[PDB]
């Protein structure tokens, strides 16, 4: 119980994936005008992380590990074509269920997922679980985390960005500049949990 | 090469899998059944469709040709539809182009609706009235140096139904015309030749649709006149193509073949007994001439009317004989014309300038009260937005200034 | 009770005597046009016209049938327009007394009357201009009803005049005018007041609602926020206690009665007190000999929302009920922004002038700061007793965001309810104006 | 023709107009052989997926087109992660997790989309090493300016002698730091959209 | 000279429109009320470092090598001439003056670069120059170390006042702290000239901790002052007698400047309790559960209070109206996010000593969310028709 | 059906791709391994004193000079296995070759100690003349990985190099600052009575200590970690039997 809070914590907070480790910057930075739809998009990518993480974990320990079928036999070299095509796989067929079954839970969030069928968070989430080895629940925590943790940075950023409606910023910068500068700020912001070992 | 085979085997597996199961999730998850377009609840007429397709595409596959000029990319902004359950969402260029007031009763583009569920529809019942036409060209005849007139022929002894201020739409078939092969009187021949036009060649390759405003009232049965102008290249770039409907029209001559498509039209004049303001200008000249002569033979009105042409020379004065003899037997009508530079050859002793500084110093500056006539405007866009500024300046609301902008 | 605990009683000088005395000869009125919002006038009469009580001199071109007539007899002498011949005044010069008649009525029949003849009576006669909508505070259609109409019978205004004091004079036109709210009022009726009693009407439709607290408790807009709160689909009338007067003496007598009763004061009236002067009057007739030597201002209303009475404009105004006179400030100070202010007012507790309790300032029409952008130190919330988020909503009149400021709160809001709020504001702006953009934005858009 | 291939560096540039492909400008510009080697690398796999995309766009499926796209696209990336993994191991291993992201950049997924299946297969090539070099320029300017600044040296080549190796020059610590990359390329932007004022946002 | 006829002279202007009456105050007015309200801590934390250092520089050197010290220093030997004395008996005058010559060339230099910037942006964008730049400079040469560079000063009031305030619009138009935005471009740039042992005591070759990191390494018995070898009491650091950043030492004076500027209703009482409460809270949850190893999970609320730079932050910048939250709750949230991230970057962090400025940059970012959730909460009421 | 089309393309596709793919992956294996134990050996060859450039002289004088072993931490005892491809950092991973240590013990916050390690000895000829033990501890950001070149007589350090620290550029990453690595030769990891004594002093050392080195300026959280993992790795648990059997003789 212990060993999992520290885990949902430290994908929240210490290692965050939008601030800290750049995962989805291009969508992070263009969703990010108003709270609303920044929020649904925060959900649909907390419910797309959580689901794909832990499959590829099961897909990867079964198939994909060093030795896991056939003693000597290594295709880690598969890694990427396996986990791009689970994802893409995934988020297909929840946008279709959720457009036939739950046109209210579609109308809400679903219309995102077309969004992030291919998104650097969601691939990275993977890569970066394959590298700490995480199991199941170790993989269902920290999806879920750091699901929760871009989802918390994007609706901050939205929140300031509509804040923002009374500033007066220079025609350049107006735009993606701006922007720019206001996520580096964040991060600047985001960099107080740089000592804490959690 | 005892891992490449597992390699091999695991690589096609594995996408076969993923592909199968997208396959199966998209059989049983996805409808496939029919669809009802109810064009309108009270009639039995209702459209059967695929959920893959666009609205305005299939209303048209079905024959219902909506009120449309451009055809593409909602430049137009005319394929309004009201729909009372349909499509569930508005798009972003339709947020551009209503506002908040056309949503609540049910307004929406015909262009941009995604069909995948029932909808409800009310049309309004002039798009059920839009038939297709075939007409043979009776006179092609110049009336300016650059404004040529068209005069078609209706056949089977009917006459299209429209109000005085509509249009029809041309279509015309893939060709290739020479500028040469244009029929131009001498006179109207100096500029021409001195700027060398006949050079300019135009080649289309599909069909093309464009709009043009008829010329007569509605009682004068059989014939249907319209004033096009040439649309040549522009003289920032003489390198570009000219215009392709202009010179098609250009390039019809007695006897030829041509198609119109309905009547269309949204600038039409109010009904109030207020004074009447015509100010025209170009090949606006058509529409003007609808509004007043149907205002002075069809209505027979005794509004106090009037018209003020502006055009460059007295070689670009047309229509005078009609307009004096409107002028001469109604008390009602005064029309006056404004030459932007007249010729030596003019002998002009009348208004000279711009047609805007020409109304406002003659007529609305000692006038009682502007603001309560109503306007009607068309032109080219500098005299459009000239007027309109001079209008404005005076204290005139929006809802008397009535304007029709060609290709707005 | 209805108890507001945030608000500003403004301290000035020369509040005015309580006591009504005749006023000076008025030889010109008239109707300005800029007052009624969204108007586009259609003139009906002609510079050299002898015209009569009640007779219509233009109509409204958006409102169709709303007729603004005379206040009284004479002969129209001035039509002044502005840029873009914009209708300024239609200036009537008093001659004869001439008037045009209606039907009038026994006081037992006021409230069993039909609203269709209440309607057709108040447009014939051009009371009907004395309601205002709520939102956009406009002219009520003639076609529409209101469940909701609000009677204003107090007022917080500074150098304000008395309610009672007028009433207590025409307790009869007061009741008669309520019975026919009574009748055209389909809803209800609220006579939001003070503590002290007034006349009552019998009606069960007609209620009284007592408020107690600091301007703006004596508001129509707070009224309607507390007891009615209205949108765009529930909306509500406000019509004041002298048009209620006037409403009573129309239907009882059959005659339109234009007689003020207004509040004349400021710190450079000599002697402040209460005139009896006529709708429309002229002020600088009406100040004419009743103030201090120099260069003054002169105001038709208060000095929160009133309406610089200088020129075409130097006439009372439809919807107001005093006129305050205050002395023009253009002086530079050496170093007076950084001074302690004994003789200083101010909501915050930087000048000493809030330790000496009691004192009133002779305070005049400068802005004590040049145009700065929007710091916000809790000016705006100590002012504000309304269920709203005020900075937020202010910064969202300022951005242009009206979607915004409708979500907000902007459809309960007049101009008048943000005159504390322009008051109270470090960066000098002025957020009546931002307001009226974006209802004109929000009637425009639909 | 050449400006098929000069276009997307300054007037429809990929990072600085249509945000696509900011995660890896962001990190791989610490240092200058990581961004020039991802550099190459994503004009050597956008190139080719292009081409290939190009050649199969009559035949590829509607419901499974992103998945015939995906495999191309992660058939090429792995190739170039095997290469980089044997003959450039020292970039790799800093460039560990973007050399797999490249399947998930934008760039490559975007132009396969909107260019590739509506081309001819010559001039996919074309289009993909222009947007290759428009993604070049935005990743070595601010790699040119974080390691000058950061560390003074310039491909590992010492410029500015560090204080500590008894020079003159104190670096700058944030140059090696998340924020520093942000305030890069929104200065570029700034300065981009100065000298072309067709790209400004109008208000509101 | 025109900006002495805007600086010295009231505008003369008059109303044009709704309210014909305005109010006295102006920005000018908040602006120097809030300048003025620094002048104890500046002044103490002037005499304070000149203190100290004459202290630790006569701990290590003795007859001929304070001679040869400072006359190497032009900080020692400019005292010398102007008058002063190095020797241990020195006055509060020759402390003034020691702790002058390393305050006054900072904020000259800080006002200097930051007036060019404004001036730059002010005029390109067809403004006047305005106050408010006059906080940023004197706070920003207040919460930074008495040896600092000058060309770091510069750096960092350029990157607080350009990047931070400027490219947003200017004044009232920014979401983030440009004083504390300047200075975390310092800490994590050129982070050894701000941290450490070397940088707090102006003496040439002392190295000695400050109190916050002497607490976490061995607790309330470490304490102690190495140049004159006494225990650190209570009452030396609520009235200011420690070493560390030039005028955050003194909480007596630091209250004695904000009781004023609260009264006058500038700051933000809601936002200073809501600052308490959430320090209080966490250093007593802290303090509760206990912890061996860590040392700091044993200070109480009152040792928090008056050591590093809690209270120059709660009073004199979190209570910057434009990046706090605009709602009367999102400020009691607001201040409780500000104390409970301080108190836990000062404990669970083991690599900065505290963290006012990393909690208020954090609180920065947070505040439009607790603004969002208010009125998004005041909405519902409308749509009920209570509102 | 639709069914033919589709499948045929995504089976023609998947076995082209899948064919380029497992032909280019396996076909490189060898290649990269040697990249990755290179960089190691140059690693070592370069703390050993050894002066090498390229791969090809970094593979040749590894092998002539260089000799893996391992070594059982619990006895100080050399154990037979591949000591060349071992991996002590998976070895610690695993629960059946790693023991948990208690907070008494983990001095150095490894919070795992592996039961076998790899040490290098330094043969020219026949003889061996440096042992090559590495040691790793945690520091304030990362755990900090070193090699340290002990030589015969058990006490005296010949060189010192972190290939693994990942701290701040400036403060506390000056652990390779090749002065500070200097500093190391010639000191002495033991006194007199066989008790661990590297000292790492704050705020310079006396000169001509043999105990004493330099701490690092502006970083004491960092200087901490280098301490501790020397007192764990210098203890009973570490490097400790092995070192005092090297002491005895017959290394
Ligand atoms: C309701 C309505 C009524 C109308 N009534 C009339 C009417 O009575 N008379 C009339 O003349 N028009 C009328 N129009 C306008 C009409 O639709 C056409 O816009 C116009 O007649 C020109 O037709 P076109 O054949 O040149 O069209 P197009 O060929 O599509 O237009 C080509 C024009 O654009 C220029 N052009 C094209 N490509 C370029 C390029 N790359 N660079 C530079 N320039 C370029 C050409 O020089 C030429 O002027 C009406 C429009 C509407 C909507
Ligand atoms: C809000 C306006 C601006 C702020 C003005 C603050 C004025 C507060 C009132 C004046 C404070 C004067 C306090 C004098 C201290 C007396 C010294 C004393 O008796 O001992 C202090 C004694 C502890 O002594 P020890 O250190 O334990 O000694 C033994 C060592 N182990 O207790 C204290 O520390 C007293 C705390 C100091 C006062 C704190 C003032 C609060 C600061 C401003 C906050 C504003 C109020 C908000 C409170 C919110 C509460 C939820
Ligand atoms: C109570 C008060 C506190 C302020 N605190 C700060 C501060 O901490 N840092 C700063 O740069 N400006 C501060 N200012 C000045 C002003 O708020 C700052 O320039 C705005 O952030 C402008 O964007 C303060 C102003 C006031 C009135
Ligand atoms: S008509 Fe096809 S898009 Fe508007
Ligand atoms: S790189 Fe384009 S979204 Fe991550
Ligand atoms: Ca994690």
């Amino acid at each position: 119980m212990e060993h999992y809070i520290s885990l949902l914590v430290k994908s929240i907070f210490i290692e965050n994936m939008a601030l800290s480790f750049f995962l989805g910057m291009c969508t992070f930075l263009a969703v990010s005008k108003k709270v609303k739809t920044s929020f649904g998009l925060g959900i649909a990518v907390i419910v797309v992380l959580t689901i794909s993480v832990p499959v590829n974990n099961l897909v990867y320990n079964l198939v994909l590990k060093p030795d896991a079928l056939v003693e000597g036999v290594d295709l880690s070299f598969l890694n990427f074509i396996t986990f791009i095509g689970v994802i893409a796989a995934l988020v297909q067929i929840l946008e279709m269920i959720l457009d036939r079954f739950f046109p209210p839970l579609y109308n809400a969030l679903g219309i995102f997922l077309p969004l992030i069928t291919v998104n650097c968070a969601i691939f990275g989430g993977v890569s970066f679980m394959v590298q700490r080895d995480y199991s199941f629940a170790e993989s269902v925590v920290y999806g879920f985390g750091s699901g929760v943790g871009w989802m918390l940075a994007i609706v901050a950023l939205a929140g300031i960005r509509e804040k923002m409606k009374y500033s007066d910023v220079p025609p350049g910068l107006r735009g993606l500049g701006i922007t720019f500068i206001t996520a580096g700020l964040m991060a600047l912001g985001f960099m107080s949990f740089s000592g804490v070992q959690l | 090469m005892s891992t490449i085979i597992f390699g091999v085997v695991m690589f096609t597996l594995i996408i076969l899998a993923l592909v199968l199961v997208i396959l199966f999730a998209k059989s049983k998850l996805v409808p496939t059944g029919d669809i009802t377009i109810s064009i309108n609840g009270d009639p039995e007429k209702a459209i059967v469709t695929q959920p893959g397709g666009k609205l305005l595409t299939a209303l048209a596959g079905a024959g219902v040709f909506v009120s449309s000029a451009c055809g593409g990319g909602g430049s137009c902004g005319q394929c309004r539809v009201k729909i009372k359950s349909g499509g569930g969402d508005i798009l972003p260029t339709e947020l551009d182009h209503i506002s908040k007031g056309e949503a609540r009763e049910g307004e929406r583009l015909a262009c941009q609706v995604a069909v995948k569920a029932d909808m409800d529809l009310e049309l309004p019942e002039e798009i059920f009235g839009v038939k297709k036409w075939e007409c043979t060209v009776i006179s092609n005849d110049n009336k300016a140096t650059f404004i040529k007139e068209l005069k078609l022929a209706i056949p089977d002894g009917e006459s299209v139904p429209f109000r005085a201020g509509g249009y029809i739409q041309i279509e015309a078939p893939a060709h290739h015309v020479k500028y040469a092969d244009f029929d131009v009187p001498e006179k109207y021949r100096g500029d021409w030749d001195k700027f060398n036009l006949f050079r300019y060649e135009s080649k289309v390759d599909e069909p093309i649709i464009r709009a043009y405003s008829m010329a007569n009232y509605p009682e004068e049965f059989g014939i249907i006149m319209l004033n096009v102008r040439i649309a040549t290249p522009p003289p920032n770039n003489p390198n570009v193509p000219p215009g392709q409907m202009s010179s098609y029209i250009w390039s019809l001559k007695a006897g030829d073949k041509c198609t119109i498509s309905g009547p269309f039209g949204e600038f039409f004049a109010k009904d109030t007994d207020a004074e009447m303001v015509f100010i025209g200008g170009g090949a606006g000249m058509a529409p003007m001439r609808s509004h007043i002569f149907d205002q002075l033979k069809r209505l027979k009105s005794k509004r106090k009317m009037s018209y003020w042409y502006g055009a460059r020379s007295k070689r670009e004065m047309f229509y005078v004989e009609d307009f004096d003899g409107l002028a001469a037997e109604n008390d009602n009508f005064v029309w006056h014309c404004a030459l932007s530079d007249p010729q030596p050859e003019d002998n002009w002793t009348g208004y000279t300038g711009f047609i805007h500084n020409v109304l406002y110093e003659n007529y609305l500056k000692d006038h009682e009260a502007p603001e309560d006539c109503e306007y009607y405007m068309c032109g080219p866009p500098m005299m459009n937005a000239a007027v309109i500024n001079m209008l404005k300046n005076l204290g005139v609301e929006e809802e008397n200034i009535l304007l029709d902008d060609f290709g707005g | 009770m209805i108890t507001i605990k945030k608000g500003l009683d403004l301290p000035i000088a020369g509040t005015p005597s309580q006591v009504i005395s005749d006023g000076k000869a008025i030889k010109k009125v008239a109707l300005l046009g800029e007052e009624y919002v969204g108007m586009r006038p259609t003139m009906h009469v002609r510079v050299g016209d002898e015209v009569k009580k009640a007779q219509i001199l233009f109509e409204d071109k958006k409102n169709p049938g709303v007729k603004f007539t005379s206040p009284v007899s004479g002969k129209v002498v001035e039509i002044n327009r502005g840029a873009k011949r914009v209708l300024q005044s239609v200036v009537i010069e008093v001659a004869g007394d001439d008037q045009v008649t209606f039907d009038k009525f026994e006081a037992n029949q006021l409230a069993s009357l039909n609203r269709d003849a209440i309607k057709t009576q108040l447009v014939e006669s051009g009371l009907w201009t004395a309601f205002r909508t709520r939102p956009f505070s406009k002219v009520p259609a003639i076609d529409s009803t209101s469940e909701a109409i609000f009677v204003t019978a107090m007022d917080t205004n500074p150098l304000a005049a008395e309610p009672t004091v007028v009433i207590n004079e025409q307790s009869e036109a007061f009741v008669a005018g309520l019975d026919v709210l009574s009748a055209l009022t389909t809803g209800k009726v609220y006579v939001c007041k003070k503590g002290t009693s007034l006349p009552r009407s019998q009606q069960p439709n007609v209620e009284e609602h007592v408020f107690d607290g600091p301007h703006p408790a004596g508001l129509a807009g707070t009224h309607m926020h507390f007891l009615y709160p209205v949108s765009a689909d529930h909306v509500a009338w406000s019509i004041n206690y002298q048009d209620v007067i006037a409403v009573g003496q129309l239907f009882l007598t059959g005659e339109l009665y234009t007689q003020r009763v207004v509040s004349l004061a400021g710190p450079v009236v000599n002697k402040p007190r209460l005139v009896r002067t006529v709708m429309g009057a002229s002020l600088e007739q009406l100040v004419d000999s009743e103030i201090m030597p120099g260069e003054v201002r002169i105001i038709s209303g208060s000095v929160l929302s009133g309406t610089k009475a200088t020129g075409p404009h130097a006439y009372l105004g439809r919807y107001h009920l005093q006129v305050s006179v205050l002395r023009e400030g253009r002086d530079k100070e050496l170093f007076g922004w950084a001074m302690p202010g004994k003789n200083k007012f101010s909501v915050t507790r930087s000048f000493l002038g809030h330790l000496f309790k009691g004192q009133v300032y002779n305070m005049t029409t400068t802005t004590n700061g040049s145009d700065r952008s929007m710091v916000p130190i809790g000016n705006y919330e100590k002012v504000m007793p309304l269920d709203m988020e005020p900075t937020l909503l202010l910064r969202d009149l300022c951005a242009g965001d009206s979607d915004s400021a409708v979500r907000l709160g902007a459809l309960e809001l007049d101009e008048e309810d943000l005159a504390l709020c322009t008051f109270v504001c470090p960066g000098k702006y002025e957020y009546g104006q931002l307001l009226r953009e974006c209802l004109d934005k929000i009637e425009k858009e639909g | 023709l050449k400006k098929s291939v000069l276009a997307p560096v300054l007037d429809n540039n990929p990072i600085a107009l249509q945000v696509l492909g900011v995660c890896s400008a962001l990190a791989v510009t610490t240092k200058l052989e990581t961004a020039f080697v991802m550099t190459l690398a994503v004009m050597f796999v956008t190139a080719l997926s292009n081409f290939f995309v190009s050649l199969i766009r009559n035949h590829i499926p509607n419901s499974v087109r992103i998945i015939v796209q995906m495999a191309i696209i992660a058939s090429l990336v792995i190739v170039v992660d095997q290469i980089l993994k044997a003959y450039l191991y020292d970039i790799s291993k800093q460039l560990s997790v973007f050399v797999g992201l490249i399947i998930t950049n934008c760039i490559v997924m975007g132009r396969a989309e909107a260019f590739a299946m509506k081309s001819e297969p010559i001039p996919s090539f074309i289009d993909g090493i222009g947007n290759g070099l428009g993604y070049g320029f935005v990743l070595m300017t601010v790699g040119f300016f974080r390691e000058l600044l950061g560390s003074g040296k310039l491909f590992g080549l010492e410029v500015l002698p560090l204080i500590s190796n008894g020079g003159w020059y104190q670096p700058n610590g944030l140059m090696l730091l998340a924020p520093s990359a942000f305030f890069l390329i929104g200065f570029m932007i700034w300065a981009i959209r100065t000298f072309k004022p067709e790209q400004v946002e109008a208000k509101e | 000279y025109e900006a002495a006829a805007t600086l010295f002279y009231t505008p003369g202007l008059v109303t044009k429109r709704s309210s014909h009456v305005r109010d006295s105050v102006d920005l000018k007015r908040i602006m120097i009320m809030v300048w003025l309200a620094v002048f104890p801590a500046m002044f103490w934390g002037m005499y304070n470092a000149g203190g100290q250092a004459i202290a630790a520089l006569n701990h290590l050197y003795s007859g001929d090598q304070l001679a040869a010290i400072v006359a190497g220093n032009w900080h020692y030997w400019l005292t010398e001439m102007l008058g002063g004395t190095m020797s241990s008996d020195a006055g509060w005058g020759s402390k003034m003056l020691l702790g002058a010559t390393y305050f006054l060339p900072i904020y000259a230099t800080v006002f200097i670069v930051g007036g060019f910037w404004e001036v730059l942006f002010c005029m390109v964008r067809k403004h006047e120059v305005n106050e408010g730049f006059f906080v940023t400079s004197i706070l920003f040469a207040l919460i930074v170390p008495p040896t600092l560079p000058l060309w770091q000063a510069a750096l960092g009031i350029t990157f607080g006042v350009v990047v931070a305030k400027e490219v947003f619009g200017g004044t009232g138009r920014n979401f983030l702290n440009p004083a504390l935005a300047g200075r975390a471009f310092l800490f994590f740039a050129y982070p050894a000239q701000i941290s450490g042992d070397l940088v707090w005591t102006a003496a040439d070759g002392y190295s000695g901790a400050t109190a916050l990191s002497q607490w976490a390494q061995g607790g309330a018995g470490a304490l102690i002052n190495n140049a004159t070898g006494q225990t650190i009491t209570w009452m030396d650091a609520f009235i200011g007698n420690i070493p560390g950043s030039i005028g955050e030492v003194s909480t007596l004076a630091l209250m004695i400047g904000a009781a004023f500027i609260v009264y006058m209703g500038i700051a933000s009482w809601r936002i200073i309790g809501g600052v308490m409460i959430g320090m209080i809270l966490l250093s007593t949850l802290f303090n509760v559960i206990g912890s061996d190893t860590n040392a700091m999970f044993n200070m109480p609320w009152h040792w928090h209070l008056v050591l590093g730079g809690f209270a120059f932050g709660m009073f004199f910048m979190a209570t910057d109206p434009v990046s706090a939250s605009f709602t009367n709750s999102g400020k009691w949230a607001y201040g409780i996010l500000i104390g409970v991230m301080c108190v836990l970057i000062r404990v669970v962090n083991p690599a900065y000593p505290e963290g006012m400025m990393l909690a208020i940059l954090f609180a920065n970012l947070f505040a439009p969310l607790f603004d969002h959730v208010v009125v998004e909460r005041n909405i519902k009421r409308r749509l009920a028709r209570y509102g | 059906d639709s069914i033919k089309k589709t499948l045929f393309v995504v089976i023609a596709l998947s076995l082209v791709c899948s064919i380029i793919v497992s032909a280019a992956a396996v076909g490189l294996r060898d290649k990269q391994k040697e990249n990755a134990a290179l960089d190691k050996q140059s690693k070592i060859l370069q703390v050993a004193g050894i002066e090498a450039k390229g791969s090809k002289q970094i593979v040749e004088l590894f092998n002539k000079s260089i000799e893996p072993r391992l070594v059982d931490f619990n006895t100080g005892d050399f154990v037979e296995g591949d000591a060349a491809n071992y991996d002590q950092r998976k070895a610690a991973k695993e629960a059946s070759e790693s023991i948990k240590l208690t907070a008494e013990q983990d001095k150095a916050k490894i919070q795992r100690r592996a039961n076998v390690g790899v040490v290098y000895l330094v043969k020219d000829g026949d003889k061996t003349s440096k042992v090559i033990l590495p040691v790793h501890g945690n520091g304030l950001w990362s755990m900090m990985y070193a090699f340290v070149a002990v030589e015969t007589d058990g006490n005296t350090v010949s060189g010192l190099t972190y290939y693994e620290q990942g701290e701040t550029p400036g403060l506390g990453g000056e652990v390779e600052n090749p002065a500070w690595r200097a500093q190391w030769v010639g000191k002495k990891l033991f006194d007199e009575n066989h008790k661990p004594a590297i000292k790492i002093v704050k705020g310079g050392a006396p000169q001509g200590s043999e105990h004493g080195v330099d701490g690092l300026s502006g970083a004491t959280l960092t200087s901490n970690g280098v301490q501790n993992t020397f007192d764990f790795w210098l203890g009973d648990m570490g490097f400790g039997p092995f070192l005092t059997k090297v002491r005895d003789g017959g290394l």
